[PDB]
RNA sequence: CUGGGCUACACACGUGCUACAAUGGAUAGUACAAAGGGUCGCGAAGCCGCGAGGUGGAGCUAAUCCCAUAAAACUAUUCUCAGUUCGGAUUGUAGGCUGCAACUCGCCUACAUGAAGCCGGAAUCGCUAGUAAUCGUGGAUCAGCAUGCCACGGUGAAUACG
RNA sequence: GCGGGGUGGAGCAGUCUGGUAGCUCGUCGGGCUCAUAACCCGAAGGUCGUAGGUUCAAAUCCUGCCCCCGCAAC
């Protein structure tokens, strides 16, 4: 690498706001947070939606079957 | 050094415990990783490479480089010598971070992610995907994309076939 | 019926539908009825509709529920001048 | 600010009003599932206040899958191929109604002569 | 006899209803009408329902009782001149009535959507006084289906040289 | 073979000087009129013969073909 030229890039902790699963990563944005995971380092955090941990094809998937579509809202609506 | 880490530690010998190698390094290695843009767009307006590059290189951590044509073609409306997007390598602890972000944190934010081709080999013994839509990554906010467009991530192996390949990558968590 | 005190259906399409379960289907059935809702044991059976001059076939659905009949048959054949 | 950057200065209830899926007496009833004031201006507002009528909100159904909703409803008679379908697809009422004359806001403005 | 069409739809004309807003709109309170209809018909009070309506059955073959809060007006608060809290189409979902039945093809309600339209080319129409304009009401036809028709009162002008 | 040309339905520009679609008549619609014309109000209708080139871009600059009017040849 050069200098001046590339932007930023500094060592970051991912963290899964699903489930709180931490993970170090580098990148380029701090997201406004700060810890010191990984006890000797101080490292941002670039706090996320859904990760692999948490993510159904990487896990279950058989969710989300809720209705047919218009025929238990007949039978419901009228016995 | 996460999935480097990883990678020495665990999939190394249980992926030559598998595939049976004469020695140690008959044992694949990812070489590198290359984005790739692909704008034919610039032909037209030039602020699109004013964005394209500034997001490759906030999404990938090093500058890209703006690609130009070899040859010049009429149906494209395309001169020679014209840029035509760009694209980075990534080698060594950057291209571990960058599969890091993705498989964590980036493939899961595709719409309908039921993780992608495993089809999609060179034959050789390589991998690509793209990248629909730059949106997916977290490094680039989705106000700042005036208009979306993908990307062509290669993932070269040193495999010589593409069983170990799917295997390289099973292993490093590609879907 | 648009109350709670239905739904319609015309006897005489209800009866043919409900001996139609060991249909198999290989048949179908005619009917002159355009006002009579689907129920769910309408799906499957192909019924031929009659609009007005021939008996038009439609295929049920679980989608083609809570609808008429006369909605997959229409009335007036325009080709846009 | 509320799902969309709402007008500052109109009044809560009409700000609400300006959301795709959200009108007057929806807007009232969230006030008072609020027990705010619904006479009071919007930059006047405060933040757990806003926070509290953002939870109502999604609680409430979201704009864009409010959109996706209708559109899919949509799109199952359009795809089946009943009559109200058709007449979605031809850009004609759906309705009972007629089109002899005054079928604008649907056929879309005067055409050309014939 | 069933089902369909008279309700089609690239487009033109007539007649009207709704508006294009601040002499206004939303919300609340609230005063003053006439002319009319009702027996298997009007349908009260009370209650349930956001509401359309449901329930109920009083009184009435009617100057007795009902349809029937008349609305514009006025008073207060708000909106502050903006495609707007204007406008209300169109569409989605869910309701209610009627009727054997509401897709073609009824009306009404709730929620959401929020269209066109920011005062109308060339031209052209009614009106001389309780008239024009404007607001509601009733009747017929009718199970239901009106911006149409015929009557009703409320408010109430300008102008006519010739 | 030599000259002109090929642009809404007709006649004509615009080309030489690349970005610009025009004039007159006509057509359609609405008005006036008992009706037609005239008149008044609006609107449509051409990818410039065609296939390729050059150019950021072509009626326009370059090339080949196909048509029409003349003149020759026959
Ligand atoms: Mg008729
Ligand atoms: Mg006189
Ligand atoms: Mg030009």
């Amino acid at each position: 690498m050069k200098t001046g030229i590339h932007p930023e890039y500094r060592p970051v902790v991912f963290v899964d706001t699903s489930t709180d699963f931490k993970f170090l990563s580098g990148s380029t944005k701090s997201s406004s947070e700060t810890i010191k995971w990984e006890d000797g380092n101080e490292y941002p955090l670039l706090r996320v939606e859904i990760s692999s941990d948490s993510h159904p094809f990487y896990t279950g998937k058989q969710k989300h079957a809720t209705a047919d579509g218009r025929v238990d809202r007949f039978n419901k609506k009228y016995g | 050094n996460r999935l480097k880490d990883q990678y020495l530690k665990e999939i190394v010998p249980a992926l030559m415990s598998k595939f049976n190698y004469d020695s140690v390094m008959e044992v694949p290695k990812i070489d590198k990783i290359v984005i790739n843009t692909g704008v034919g767009d610039a032909t037209a307006n030039a602020k699109v490479l004013d964005s394209a590059v500034e997001e490759l290189a906030l999404i990938t951590g090093q500058k890209p480089v703006i690609t130009k044509a070899k040859n010049s073609i009429a149906g494209f409306r395309l001169r020679e010598g014209m840029p035509i997007g760009a694209k980075v390598t990534l080698r060594g602890e950057r291209m571990y971070d960058f599969l890091d972000k993705l498989v964590t944190v980036s493939l899961p934010r595709v719409r309908d992610f039921r993780g992608v081709s495993k089809k999609a080999f060179d034959g050789r013994g390589n991998y690509t995907l793209g990248v629909r839509e730059q949106l997916i990554f977290p490094e680039i906010d989705y106000d700042q994309v005036s208009k979306v467009r993908g990307m062509d991530v290669v993932i070269v192996t040193t495999a010589k076939s593409d069983e170990e390949s799917h295997e390289l990558l099973t292993q490093l968590g590609m879907p | 019926r648009s109350l709670k005190k239905g739904p319609f259906v015309d006897d005489h399409l209800m009866k043919k539908v409900e001996a139609a379960a060991e249909s198999e289907k290989k048949q179908v059935i005619k009917t002159w009825s355009r006002r009579s809702t689907i129920f769910p044991t309408f799906v499957g059976q192909t019924i031929a509709v009659y609009d007005g001059r021939k008996h038009v076939p439609v295929y049920v659905q679980e989608d083609m529920v809570g609808h008429k009949l006369g909605e997959f048959a229409p009335t007036r054949t325009y080709r846009g001048h | 600010i509320a799902g969309v950057d709402v007008p500052r200065e109109k009044r809560i209830v009409i700000s609400l009003t300006y959301i795709y899926g959200i009108g007057k007496q929806t807007a009232k009833e969230v006030l008072a599932e609020a027990g705010v004031s619904e006479d009071t201006r919007t930059r006047d507002l405060t933040e757990e206040e806003l926070g509290k009528i953002r939870e109502i909100l999604d609680r409430i159904k979201v704009e864009g899958d409010l959109r996706r909703e209708v559109n899919l409803n949509i799109k199952r008679l359009i795809e089946i191929g009943s009559y109200r379908g058709m007449r979605h697809r031809r850009g004609l009422p759906v309705r009972g109604q007629n089109t002899k004359n005054n079928a604008r806001t649907r056929k879309g403005p005067s055409k050309t002569v014939a």
